[PDB]
């Protein structure tokens, strides 16, 4: 469940989207660099 | 015995105009040799608002008497309460726009915040 | 048994002489979904602990207090001061064209008015002129040009006017306690002294 | 079997058509192109044998087959090195939109040579020291970089530093600059960035007529699904417009979907009909304009039409909120209905506020508001007078 | 009682909406009030009092006080984890700053008994300074229920009218209410009321029309 209202630039997009998938990370959220590997037979 | 001294050529704005009120506030209470004594502060940030100034009062009225203070607040240092009183002696060059955003706050909250305000107009009180 | 008189009841509505003259008039305007979500819920409010049915009186009041001039109304709630500086500038913009003018010329024609009346208690002094100005201030009734002079003092504003020459005139008869000695004023274009 | 639903074998034809059509289940890459295909393979070819590097950068839309042809000069390498032919080579891959920062391409070349990653400023210092290393050799990489003007900086220290990489003595990069127009490095690029490159930009022109009729036929070649007179209607249109290799196949892919809908009846037709490539073009290129004034109210309707007949006896496309507002009254008492509020005047142009079919400042000047048309004068009659 | 009607005798037709609008704690309303006044005072007098009578969970903010939105969004749920539970959370603080974060870190405050099923209230003291800073926070408040999905009604005490904070691509129409203005009839009894006991009623009362046919016009 995403929202453009919420967010107005690039880099906070790149932290909150692992706040709804939750398959690497735990409440806390991993390190600061920018997504690279979004996973994608 | 708190004095508070400031006039305009400090900060003429929002964030650095309420930074220098901090100090002011802990620099005439460890001018009292009684139950504190030196301590090196460095300011590195700690947010402020309005509750920082409100929590100050309200915390150096118990700590600093062995437990004398009446009941709703009457008699706090043996004669009366000490208000918070400031002097504005240089105001009239000082921006107009930051003073009236400080004085809107307190006036609702004047129940738990006793502010005591002192103009010094060098010329005339009708400018006002 | 109460789910059966709940549809029936609407029908007896929705083929009514005052209830479809509602419905045409917001769909004209805003043919949306939610314009019409605020014409079902304030209805629902006045239905209380003593209203057993719905009428055509519940869905007409909450249909009008939320389509009233809010640009008119506002002016109800004033005194003679701040109304009677409302209508210097409308007479004002009459002879100046579109073009700014600041409010030392407003001053100009205070002392105009004072003439041809009899000595009472009715002058005021100069203070109050710039007291009853600023009230529009907070109302946000003038906007400036572009600029707002920092610098600026009492005699440079070069504002101008947030209404109409329309609605000014209409919201003088439902004004509560209007003098005769003023609203003669408003309505001629000042030909006297 | 973990998967309840591990790709369902499509047992029609109009679902198997859907895999041949596909951008990502291609057996290969796009055809049609020998002669430029030919030219880049010498090219390659005689930079990894003579132990070099060069510098590359073609030109073309973003829809030409940058990201497809590039493949197969890959996969035709590797196959020749494993037959002692070749030196073996390096695959390397970078994009210039997965990088927020453009100072952060550092980063993804020391992580994808080796392990170590640092940042913009420690791993960009080993870098340049590294590739003057005296005594130590290398492999015949490849360097392949997208979307070059995301990469400009203020000081120009991006791009130019990336060219005269290769042109030292141990020194096997082979840059593979893909952009958009050819006239980028004399625009916004300025004289250091084009001195040091050189002139060898060969663009690629799109796919022409009888090239769109032979790539489409290569994935249907076992497909009896759509007649003649149909394929070759849908590869005429995307080739008029700009010859885009990717506006070809989804229209194609819309033909797979409007077929559909006609087959939910008992009979299961075979080949597509005429009707089915006209619909592939309106729902296609559809209109965001022609539909607001049919589907409109009665006071919208009203608006719309005083305000081409303001701009009429003045001739200048801009005026204010409260001239508007005379006329709107005029409009509205004719045909029958009272004179409008001044409260709903902002509630109906919040309206058409929120699609921004109005160009207007935002509620600070409501007196003073600035009255733009987002589309023409003229087209706005015609669409009127059709109720 | 004594500070909900007698302040001002001129609500008989306001007290009936707000009550309506509240009903009990497992009802909705709008995620967005907007009430605009005059004066700035008649109707925040009246907030103080109206809320503090049927003891309903609500706090107070103000938009003037900070000219940063990290500073807005904390001092929230400062007044908040003290009324959230039956006890105090052994008062910790929060440190946030990002917007998005706001709604995430709001849902798990209201998980508990107090606040599962029950109606809060959002007032926004002066509202008419928030055009100063971004034009993104106008919306925030009018879609609340949608993406927090908690039963949060923000109330609006501005001066300015409601068509003045129109965003560039819209926001929600929520319902506009305007109180009446102050009555000729209704303000000669408010002044009387407050009376001293050195007098009475009709002797004190006889003091005040006196004063208003003249200060009237002023």
């Amino acid at each position: 469940h995403l929202n453009g209202l919420l967010q107005i630039n690039d880099k906070i997009a790149l932290k909150e989207i692992t706040r709804q998938l939750n398959l690497e990370n735990v409440v806390g959220d991993k390190v600061f660099g920018s997504f690279a590997e979004n996973l994608s037979g | 015995p708190y004095v508070v001294s400031l006039q305009a050529k400090d900060c003429p704005d929002m964030k650095h105009f309420l930074q220098k009120l901090i100090s002011q506030l802990m620099d005439c209470c460890v001018d009292i040799k009684s139950k504190e004594e030196e301590s090196v502060h460095v300011t590195q940030k700690t947010h402020y608002s309005m509750d920082s100034l409100s929590s100050w009062y309200m915390t150096v009225t118990q700590k600093t008497d062995p437990k004398m203070l009446s009941k709703k607040r009457t008699t706090s240092s043996q004669w009366q309460s000490p208000p918070v009183v400031v002097i504005l002696k240089d105001m009239e060059s000082f921006a107009t726009k930051v003073l009236q955003d400080f004085i809107i706050i307190s006036s609702q909250h004047l129940h738990e915040f006793p502010l005591i305000l002192i103009f010094g107009i060098a010329t005339s009180p009708i400018i006002i | 048994v109460f789910a059966e008189k709940w549809n029936e009841n609407v029908q007896y509505l929705s083929e009514d002489r005052s209830v479809q003259e509602v419905l045409q008039k917001h769909f004209n305007i805003s043919k949306n979904l939610r314009s019409l979500h605020m014409l079902l819920m304030l209805a629902l409010n006045r239905v209380t602990a003593s209203h057993p049915f719905m009428t055509a009186v519940d869905l007409m009041e909450a249909s009008q207090l939320c389509s009233m001039d809010s640009k008119a109304n506002i002016v109800h709630g004033l005194s003679v001061l701040e109304i009677c500086l409302i209508i210097a500038m409308k007479h004002l913009n009459d002879i100046y064209e579109e073009e700014p003018f600041n409010f030392q010329m407003v001053y100009n024609e205070f002392q105009k008015f004072v003439q041809r009346k009899a000595h009472s208690v009715y002058n005021f002094e100069k203070p109050v002129v710039m007291k009853a100005f600023e009230h529009l201030q907070q109302l946000e009734l003038i906007k400036p040009m572009e600029r707002t002079s920092g610098n600026s003092q009492r005699e440079y504003q070069l504002m101008k006017l947030l209404l109409d020459n329309t609605q000014i005139m209409n919201a003088l008869q439902k004004y509560p306690n209007c003098p005769t000695d003023v609203r003669q004023w408003a309505t001629s274009s000042l030909s006297w002294l | 079997r973990s998967r309840s639903l591990a790709a369902q074998e499509p047992a029609s034809v109009l679902e198997e058509a859907r895999l041949r059509l596909h951008v990502s289940a291609v057996p290969e890459s796009l055809p049609c192109r020998e002669q430029e295909f030919q030219d880049i393979y010498n090219f390659v070819e005689s930079k990894l044998l003579d132990h070099t590097g060069g510098c590359m950068y073609i030109s073309g839309v973003p829809g030409t087959g940058k990201t497809a042809t590039v493949h197969e000069v890959i996969r035709c390498l590797q196959q020749a090195a494993q037959a002692n032919d070749v030196p073996p080579f390096q695959y390397i891959e970078v994009n210039g939109m997965k990088l927020t920062e453009p100072h952060q391409v550092y980063v993804q070349i020391l992580q994808k040579l080796t392990g170590q990653k640092a940042t913009a400023n420690h791993a960009a210092e080993l870098l340049a020291k590294q590739f003057c290393t005296r005594g130590s050799p290398q492999e015949t990489t490849v360097l392949l970089v997208d979307e070059l003007d995301l990469l400009w900086t203020h000081k120009q220290d991006i791009m130019y530093n990336l060219f005269d990489w290769p042109t030292h003595k141990e020194a096997r990069l082979v840059v593979l600059a893909i952009a958009n127009t050819m006239d980028l490095p004399e625009r916004i690029m300025m004289n250091r960035v084009s001195s040091r490159l050189g002139l060898t930009r060969m663009c690629f022109q799109p796919y022409t007529y009888s090239q769109l009729q032979q790539i489409l036929r290569s994935r249907l070649k076992h497909l009896k699904a759509f007649e003649d007179d149909a394929i070759q209607l849908v590869a005429r249109k995307v080739a008029a417009l700009s010859g885009d290799a990717r506006r070809c196949l989804d229209i194609c892919r819309r033909a797979t979907e409007i077929c559909e809908f006609s087959q939910q009846k008992p009979d299961s037709p075979g080949l597509v009909t005429i009707a089915h490539s006209m619909e592939a073009v309106d729902e296609m290129f559809s209109s965001s304009y022609i539909t607001a004034i049919k589907n409109s109210s009665v006071l919208e309707q009203s608006f719309l039409r005083a305000i081409l007949a303001e701009f009429r006896r003045s001739g200048l496309e801009e005026a204010t909120f409260q001239q508007i507002y005379s006329q709107h009254v005029a409009l509205c008492r004719m045909e029958g209905l009272p004179y409008p509020t001044m409260s709903e005047t902002m509630a109906v142009c919040s309206h058409l506020g929120s699609c921004r079919l109005l160009l207007v400042e935002p509620s600070r000047n409501d007196l003073l508001l600035r009255v733009r048309l987002n589309v023409s004068q003229d087209d706005v009659l015609y669409a009127l007078k059709d109720e | 009682m004594p500070h909900l009607e007698n302040v001002v005798l001129c609500r008989e037709s306001q007290v009936s909406i707000l009550q309506s609008l509240f009903g009990e704690r497992h009802h909705f309303s709008f995620p967005s009030i907007f009430i605009y006044g005059h004066t700035a005072s008649g109707k925040t007098y009246v907030t103080q009092t109206l809320l503090k009578t049927l003891e309903l969970p609500h706090v107070f903010v103000n938009c003037v006080e900070c000219f940063t939105l990290r500073l807005l969004l904390e001092q929230i749920l400062n007044k908040l984890n003290h009324l959230s539970s039956s006890e105090d959370g052994c008062s910790t603080e929060i440190t946030c700053e990002t917007f998005n974060d706001f709604v995430r870190l709001f849902k798990q405050v209201t998980t508990a008994e107090n606040l599962k099923d029950q109606t809060v209230y959002i007032v926004l003291d002066k509202a008419e300074y928030l055009r100063d800073m971004e034009a993104n926070l106008l919306p925030g408040f009018l879609r609340l229920q949608e993406l927090a999905d908690r039963n949060v009604t923000v109330l609006f005490l501005s001066e300015i009218v409601w068509e003045k904070f129109r965003p560039n691509t819209g926001c929600f129409e929520p319902f506009v209410l305007y109180f009446p203005d102050y009555s000729i009839g209704n303000l000669q009894k408010i002044l009387s009321h407050d009376h001293p006991p050195e007098y009475s009623a009709d002797f004190y009362a006889a003091y005040i029309n006196i004063l208003l046919g003249v200060f009237y016009t002023v």
